[PDB]
């Protein structure tokens, strides 16, 4: 797992509890 | 320098026949729109499939074209797609996003009577599933492109227990695009390398 | 439902034998020249010249030299006319004008350079529009190709000569008429099933 | 012929002599 | 005839083997990259990743995922420059470039990673416009390959390759700029 | 003819961009 990509998608499901 | 900017467009469908692209691609602006298969070219929330023109189109899919009446309604409310079967023949979508997430194949070919309606996307689940694809390498990554494709069908399904076996088969068929999952697609491809 | 009166009142989409070639040209001015030459960003002209195809074969890239100045549509009133501005006549296929005098659905015309032709007509359209609601969905939904129009640019098809489909011919297009589709669009929802 | 569609279409049939 | 300036400078047209994938590309920025990746609204990027295939095969699949940031773009001034942001060189036959150095119209130049060339010239083109009205309709007519510039992203075609057309590619793009064509055209309306 | 002229003042704008 590509350190930079987890975290990249980390803030990927922090936006989609955003929409919720 | 990376920069990205919020789509202006949240979806954007492309129609076919059988296997070939049929007219322009249609990019949804507002939250509500519906595809039918009538004469209006001028409504940016109708696409209007009965003005489209083929040359090579043959009997059944004229017989089909006049089938789809109102067709499927698709909005888009909060962080979720649903699509609506508005035409008086069924509907056949395969959404990988809605497979998943209820276990079954990839391949599966979900039935829309007229009036039910169909969760079609989660930007939630779609999330998750991208956070726990970084550690199975690119390959799993890039194939997330089809998680933000949906296709659908307006009267005659394919796949297993039907005759028609891929989707190129159907007379009357489109292909969903979502900006907003695709968007956040590029940000993880990006840093997956190779 | 909601209308709007749509801002292009035709649409154009070029071919080269069986194959779609280009963008679809949009017409928002009442006159505009299809022609061969390469001007990309003109509201008045759909040039052809520019447009490149790589599985174009010879006979196509000879039929695309006699192009020149090509046919001029323009939309006065109610009414629809073609004018071949080119130096080689043009073949035409429409619907509203084969019913205007009687003749076969798939007649194809052949305007000579210079000459003209009333393509197409909304009074005619409308009258065929309301007398086809007692024939069924059928016959309203078949009224979608009296507005779509077909155009060769040099080489004629049909009966009469060897090219049968208007996918033989090297260069053709086909206008969509989005006057008359919105019309029929307001029949066709109320007709049902 | 449905009502709706005939008054639809008797709309239209005016808009279009209304041009000549 | 009226004349006016082009929105945008150039229109990028994406294929994959003989096929047309995908809408074509209007750049207006001066600036733009034509990556594999999946944005759908950058206007400085071609993001061809979320462009779909009915009819793609295995090879370009394979070929699609070594686009990497592919290349970048940009007009400053009268010219035109191709940068290879990819890992995997790319291909491009260009006539304006091809004739800069006396090179046959279906030369195929290869650019590593990293490197750039310079693909057009405004000042060259003009200057073989104008020779040009001296030969022929024919010549001037055949001046719109000048205007057209074709690149490949992984597998080259051609000479030196086993591919000899572009259409065997799995991966190409095929470039229309506006200005030169412009220009093209005010020549040859009065050319007769 | 008359398109030369057109095509020589193409030639002063391109020198122009520099």
């Amino acid at each position: 797992p590509p350190p930079a990509a987890v975290e990249a998608a980390r803030q990927i499901e922090r936006e989609a509890q955003q929409q919720q | 320098p990376v920069t990205y900017s919020e789509p202006a467009f949240w979806c954007s469908i492309a129609y076919y026949e059988l296997n070939q692209r049929v007219g322009e691609t249609f990019h949804a602006s507002q939250p509500s729109l519906t595809v039918d298969g009538f004469t209006d070219p001028s409504n940016s929330e109708r696409f209007c499939l009965g003005l489209l023109s083929n040359v090579n189109r043959n009997a059944t899919v004229e017989m089909t074209r006049r089938h789809i009446g109102r067709g499927v309604r698709l909005y888009y409310i909060g962080g979720e797609v649903f699509a609506e079967c508005l035409s008086d023949s069924a509907i056949f979508v395969q959404s990988p996003n809605c497979n998943q997430r209820y276990g079954w194949h990839p391949a599966t070919v979900c039935k829309i009577p007229p009036g039910c309606n169909l969760k079609i996307f989660n930007n939630q689940e779609f999330a998750a599933l991208l956070a726990q694809s970084v550690n199975q390498g690119f390959e799993a990554v890039y194939q997330l492109t089809r998680m933000c494709t949906i296709r659908m069908s307006f009267v005659k399904g394919w796949g297993a227990e039907y005759r028609r076996q891929t989707v190129t088969s159907t007379p009357c068929w489109i292909e969903l695009h979502l900006n907003g999952p695709l968007q956040w697609l590029d940000k993880v491809l990006t840093q997956m390398g190779s």
